């Protein structure tokens, strides 16, 4: 006999839309609050197939992510009118040189009347400044040949906050909880959670920034290790702690091109002569790398490896770009990743118009920064690439990683109520 | 929550676009389902049986071997194939029984 | 570079405001904090200042300032209150600053002086 | 004689239930087939007719509009035709169902039994 | 005896609601859906179904998601109103004659990535598009630009005719009319129920219609009134009568950049073969099939020598036929084929770039030249003719919607009403 | 009567029960009412009655809740003061509610009632 | 000894939600029908608390009202390239002399041509333009250094309807029918209805106008009345009838200010005499401000009450102001407030930049209406604030507080319709 | 920082150390500067703050400790030949009319 029920804990892969739950823009639009008491069930006896590599969380925090940056962004000053030439000479220093990566840049910019233009200036960071004919000293910004340039507004924070997951009604998300669970394959001790743990976005190329950190070891993470053709994740289990820095005080001038569109850019620049510089501890690092080669090797045994700097394509691929403060950082990490199996100074670059989106159909433009800057992070995580001996580098990646190193544990699920099962007793009928 | 969903059948117990589309979908799921527990006239309950005798061409095994020693998770895969072929057969027996009550000079 | 005009001559009244100003040229008038040499016959000392540099005036050391800088106008500005027959003095124009970056904090004289205009009071 | 149409009923109520402008209208669409569907629940659960697709009652089946029955011929072979001739009441019908079933209500709130 | 209530009742009423579609391309893009690989269709018995194509709302629904995709699709592209500045227009010389006749050539100075700098360019229009500012003058302007926004169609987005089904959606169905002879208004008495229409091309033309059903009757005349002149008579034909519209020549594309990622196309060169367009129409297969409408029109009109007139007047949209033949806008003069009293013809036909499309024109499309040559080819599945002792009539028309109301004659959308009233039974199930 | 009508009734007399931005708010509005009607039909399918107007249950009162005679409490008190007087004991009944229809299934769980 | 369940209890609780808009812009928008004959429910022996000056209704109507003025003005002509320097002189009429609040300004535009350009003419009042200079005639319009200036399309004329608010399913209105109610605290006499009345969206500031006199005598309501910073809102029993006009006979033009887009400048002032005025009549006015002071004298008694005409702070503030046939009037009230305890022409001007609201963005341009206008109100209360006797003083406060007066008798309530009470009885068979 | 320097117009056919050493009451803030004139003009820097050299400097020394800011000239013989006043740039608009040691 058919007996139905109803109730059964039973449930299917299943990809759904989460809800993000909790000036800075973070917190303005993941507006619903957080569990202050989550709960977590283990299940006994559950076992379960994740993979970290094929996981939609992933892509949906991308997309939400690039949403919410695009809603942000959009409410604020265009900077079109700018795009003009420019003429451009060298930022000469208080000191009897030229502070290198910086032009000085003459223009006339259409004021609040359409009557009257007048000429303007500003420094410039020259890796945002391109040519436009040679032995020539006219100039335009990078990004006006190609799409909208967008100044983000000085009022708006992008301060990551912790972001939970938290599936809708009629879905669960289950977790792994194996410490030593290397992304894909049976789960054999899981539980159930309704969201996920509080997850910072962090924007970061190279290193893996301000991440959990791992248990048992550390962890090599790939969707196939023997295969060169794919990134490999180093999850650490201790940190290495980096100091970042822009060791001046910029002044800013505001120059208005329309009603209320305040352009803000650099007026002078009072400090050190290095642009900025980041501080790694050499013991740790040197440390590091020990423990991470002994887990490679285990993997690549009998094999001597290196590690080599990056090796070629742009500035967001090549060196470590990050967000510090609100700058944006282009730090050259060859200093880290050259050897063969008391600190660290990492020379950085300053860029003000960014992608670090692979859409190019928009560009940000980062406003001059006033006080000087001072960041204290953790790098939980590595990200190389592997091209007798192996060579590793830091490579860069579709910033998923940031992700993907993260959302690792979780899984969305549907569950489904009903079902069937045999017995031996027949409805009994009036 | 779940509860001991690694168990055995014999240990059962008991912007603003996206957002409306999520809640219109949690709705279009409970309803659905209570929609096919009232068609199989299983309204109310979380344990109905039926009139449709278990067939061995959905599973030949005996109780002794399919409650006690299979998972539910088990269970469900082992039948997914015959899970719109029993839910046809509960909606014709309903169908047969309204059948029966529903005829003249009955009441 | 930098080539600052002498200030605009005068022959005031005695104790008019000392009004006068400093075409600039070859410096950014954007930057360049400026002073105006609180001359004598003898020697100058102190001076009056403003600097589009800081988005600000001060107050002279006596009289008054009145300064400004009017980088949109290429053209440093003053009107010291009051101005002696002994005032009769030419004062340079001079600008620190002036660079697109600097190597230290703003805690250094003025180098760039103009040739200087004095006012008949 | 609209015998053999008794066992469709389950498979019409089956089937009721499964670019900002376009997702507008698609939910619309969706909330107003689930509005439909409730509705028919919440008029027949007010009449008692809860659980069932085919149900009894007690009214009076009035003679202001209700004329004489036939044997198996009134009870007319097309829907439709009702829809044109019974339905005229519809109006009237509807709060007389609800009428006996808070009479029913009345008579056994709590006043007899437990 | 007492009432029993049933529910799940085969009732229906006429409704109006919304329909949704089923299947780089716009419409692939929008109607996203896939369709029943197994469609069902419901026989009905004795149903005197009541059916009218002319007061049908599939036809306004159907025009009112075109219009919005039409838009949509185009709204996120390269606006030109950059390019309306005075033109400075001479002969257009690609010919050995040094005179195209349909063309000019006309140089501008526009403002490129660089918002301080302007540079002459230039670029070769066709007549119709191009005003003059003043008389005995070289000084011109882009047509309509000073009423309305003209904005650039993308090459990266398709448009082509894919058939699309209207589906309802649950709680809502289509009823169909099966008789071949319904002639557009009145009780279809075979009938039968359904969730999807047939996949219907969303073509656009003003005289001719182009790519449609053809007629189960040999042809069938359908009018809300065919005595009454102030309607438009469709005509649905059972054969294709075949049509093929030339353009016998290369234009070379050239590119003004006008913004940061923002550019303008145009035709910059022409190679050679001066005839502009041309439209090649089977002789005897027009003379038979205008033979065989008249022959239906008798019918109604039991007069000898009836005759046929070109479109009155008005503009292209009106006077000439209208179609698109694969990224260029013909107007094609059927003055030739319209002109009779009751191996091939060849229609005179021109192209157009700033295109009204619809009968709201305080925005326009620019269509970029399409470089090579086009061969479309096409049939007439159905004629729209108007009329004016022995009546006249003409290829005139309506307002476009006569293009989805000849496909959708034969549809209608009706709700679900399964709950019954009061047939009686027993008497009531007391304890 | 009217669509609250006496809602100032006596419980001794409490008788018996009886565009863009504008198309979302729309939306939410129709969306919430259907959440609540469906809650409250969840809530009582769950207490093990649907389809009734009036439930009796197998749930004892405290007695210390109310710490008041039957002949007062189902009396003398409108049905708007009732609720103002629940006292923040809601959550507890309706927590008794369900675990007194758990006992239920868990009773009927053996389920022997067949041919 | 038993618990019972109830279902379609009677019963409520206090709750928030948006209710819907039911029956231009007004029709257009709240394009919903209202009930012909609203069954308004007597609620024998229920009493309820309300409070004005919490209720949420007050809120949301004001913020409904905000938005769809901008969707109304949104999709109209720009003004953008009017933000030219405009040579003024001084405006002549037909009346060969000068009208001292206007000035006749000569301006260059883009015309339909891009690389085109034209001398217009137009005429603005004297407080839509500012000067760029001292002693010289340029000029430019007010808002162009703010915010972007719209011209309402004409065919819209925003006059105010009647509009009901109406419940959601599950909610209802309670209304307050005491007609000596305060505005706060217990109500006695109470009912329930499905939508508020029709309130006309009218908007003024110091004298309301229009809308329902109260059913008692004068009442003044005060959140505090104690305090001085509170609003204090004195609805009459009696109106006073009120005639505003503007007796020139005015004429336009077009201009049209690039494709598609005009701008709609006036062009001639014909048959000056006074720019606007507004007429009370005086034994009206003086018997009803001295009710008012009757009134007053109770929370004040034993204190001669004096006014202070006009207050102070910007236009907005201390003019009197309204809509009359699309054009705005700001009216000065001094003479009618400046008393001691056969009409009275209060002089008044016009304005064609209007920025209503607190936001300043979206600043809207009114078009000239040619020919004269005249408009009859009803004056239905005033907004009055305090400051050895009481001094007190007519003037504007927030808009939300014009809506206070037509809301204070209604609350919106959930309905909550499931409850549990004792029987004693036990569920029979188990 | 309102005083003198310790200036004598002492001066010399070469080495014209007159090391007035800006004694502005020993509260220079470490800002002492130099310039210096031999015509109608105004004065060239001499020395940039404290010991720092003025741009382009040549034949010249300085030192301070916003104090005892000795300056000896280096060496200078006619380049020397110029009357030369010290200031404090970073405090109370210090100015020293010092001396017109111009050899
Ligand atoms: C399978 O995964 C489970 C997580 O879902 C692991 O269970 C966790 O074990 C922790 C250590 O025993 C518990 O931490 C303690 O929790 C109590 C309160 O419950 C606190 O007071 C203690 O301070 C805290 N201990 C420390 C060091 O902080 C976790 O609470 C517990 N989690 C859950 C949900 O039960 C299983 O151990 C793991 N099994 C295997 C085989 O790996
Ligand atoms: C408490 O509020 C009640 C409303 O909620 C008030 O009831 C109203 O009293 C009016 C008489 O004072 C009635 O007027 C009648 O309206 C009908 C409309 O069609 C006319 O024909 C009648 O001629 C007219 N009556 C008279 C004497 O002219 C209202 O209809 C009635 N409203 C309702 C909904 O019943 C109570 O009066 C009020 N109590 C107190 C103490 O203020
Ligand atoms: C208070 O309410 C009164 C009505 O009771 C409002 O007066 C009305 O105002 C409108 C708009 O100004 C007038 O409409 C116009 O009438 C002329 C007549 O020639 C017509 O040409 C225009 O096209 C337009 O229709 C209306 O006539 C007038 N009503 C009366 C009786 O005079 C008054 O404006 C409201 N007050 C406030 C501050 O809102
Ligand atoms: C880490 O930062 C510190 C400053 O915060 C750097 O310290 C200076 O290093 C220079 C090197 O030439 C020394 O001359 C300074 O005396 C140091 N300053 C202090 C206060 O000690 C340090 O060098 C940075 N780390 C690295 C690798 O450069
Ligand atoms: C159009 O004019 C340009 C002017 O430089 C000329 O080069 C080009 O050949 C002309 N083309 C035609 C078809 O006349
Ligand atoms: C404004 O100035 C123009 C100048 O040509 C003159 O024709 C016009 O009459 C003047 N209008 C007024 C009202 O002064
Ligand atoms: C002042 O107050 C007295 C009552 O105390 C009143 O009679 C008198 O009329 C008031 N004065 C004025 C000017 O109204």
């Amino acid at each position: 006999w058919v007996t139905v029920y109803y109730g059964v804990p039973v449930w299917k892969d299943a990809e759904t839309t989460l809800f993000c739950a909790s000036h800075n823009v973070w917190a303005t639009h993941c507006c619903v609050p957080t569990d202050p008491n989550p709960q977590e069930i283990v299940l006994e006896n559950v076992t379960e197939n994740f993979n970290m590599w094929k996981n939609n969380m992933v892509e949906q925090m991308h997309e939400d992510i690039i949403s919410l940056w695009d809603q942000s962004l959009k409410p604020c000053v265009k900077l079109t009118p700018l795009c003009v030439t420019l003429n451009c000479t060298n930022a000469t220093a208080s000191n009897s040189s030229i502070i290198e990566g910086m032009k000085n840049c003459s223009f006339n910019i259409t004021t609040e009347l359409r009557d009257k233009r007048e000429k303007k200036n500003a420094l410039f960071y020259k890796l945002d400044i391109v040519q436009l004919d040679g032995n020539s000293s006219q100039y335009r910004l990078i990004n006006c040949n190609t799409s909208a340039i967008t100044q983000a507004c000085p009022k708006v924070s992008f301060e990551p906050i912790p972001i939970h997951y938290c599936a809708p009604a009629g879905f669960a998300i289950l977790k792994c909880n194996n410490k030593t669970f290397t992304g894909t394959g049976p789960c054999n001790n899981v539980s159930t959670v309704q969201c996920t743990h509080g997850i910072k976005p962090v924007v970061s190329t190279q290193l893996l920034l301000n991440g959990s950190l791992a248990e048992g070891e550390i962890i090599i993470r790939s969707e196939n290790i023997t295969d060169n053709g794919k990134t490999i994740l180093v999850h650490l289990n201790e940190s290495v702690k980096i100091e970042c820095t822009r060791p001046n005080n910029k002044t800013r001038t505001s120059i208005r091109i329309g009603p209320g569109q305040a352009f803000y850019a650099t007026g002078q620049v009072i400090g050190d002569i290095r642009e900025a510089y980041c501080n790694i501890s050499e013991s740790t690092w040197n440390e590091t790398l020990g423990k991470v080669v002994k887990q490679l090797r285990k993997h690549f045994p009998h094999k001597n490896i290196t590690f080599q700097p990056s090796s070629g394509g742009d500035l967001e691929v090549t060196t470590h770009s990050f967000n510090c403060g609100g700058e944006f950082f282009y730090c050259n990490t060859s200093g880290l990743f050259n050897s063969t199996w008391d600190s660290i100074t990492l020379p950085c670059r300053i860029k003000q118009i960014i992608n670090m989106w692979q859409e190019v159909g928009r560009a940000m433009y980062a406003p001059p920064i006033q006080g000087n800057i001072t960041c204290v992070s953790n790098i939980t995580g590595l990200i190389l690439t592997r091209d007798n001996t192996e060579t590793f580098r830091p490579g860069g990646g579709d910033m998923r990683d940031n992700w993907r190193s993260e959302l690792y544990k979780y899984k969305v699920v549907k569950i489904e109520p009903l079902g069937v099962a045999p017995t031996a007793c027949k409805r009994r009928v009036v | 929550f779940l509860g001991a969903a690694g168990s055995t059948m014999g240990a059962a117990s008991m912007w603003g676009i996206k957002q409306l589309q999520a809640r219109v979908l949690a709705v279009e799921h409970y309803l659905r389902d209570q929609q096919l527990l009232g068609i199989w006239g299983c309204s109310g309950k979380l344990i109905c049986t039926t009139n449709v005798p278990w067939n061995s061409t959905w599973s030949n095994k005996t109780l002794s071997e399919i409650w006690d020693n299979m998972t539910w998770l088990q269970w469900d895969k082992e039948i997914s194939n015959y899970t719109q072929i029993i839910y046809g057969l509960l909606e014709e027996s309903q169908n047969q029984q309204e059948k029966n009550e529903t005829d003249n000079l009955t009441c | 570079x930098x080539x600052x005009x002498x200030x605009x001559x005068x022959x005031x009244x005695x104790x008019x405001x000392x009004x006068x100003x400093c075409x600039x040229x070859x410096x950014x008038x954007x930057x360049x904090x400026x002073x105006w040499x609180x001359x004598x016959x003898x020697x100058x000392x102190x001076x009056x200042x403003x600097x589009x540099x800081x988005x600000x005036x001060x107050x002279x050391x006596x009289x008054x300032x009145x300064x400004x800088x009017x980088x949109x106008x290429x053209x440093x500005x003053x009107x010291x209150x009051x101005x002696x027959x002994x005032x009769x003095x030419x004062x340079x124009c001079x600008x620190x600053x002036x660079x697109x970056x600097x190597x230290x904090x703003x805690x250094x004289x003025x180098x760039x002086w103009x040739x200087x205009x004095x006012x008949x009071x």
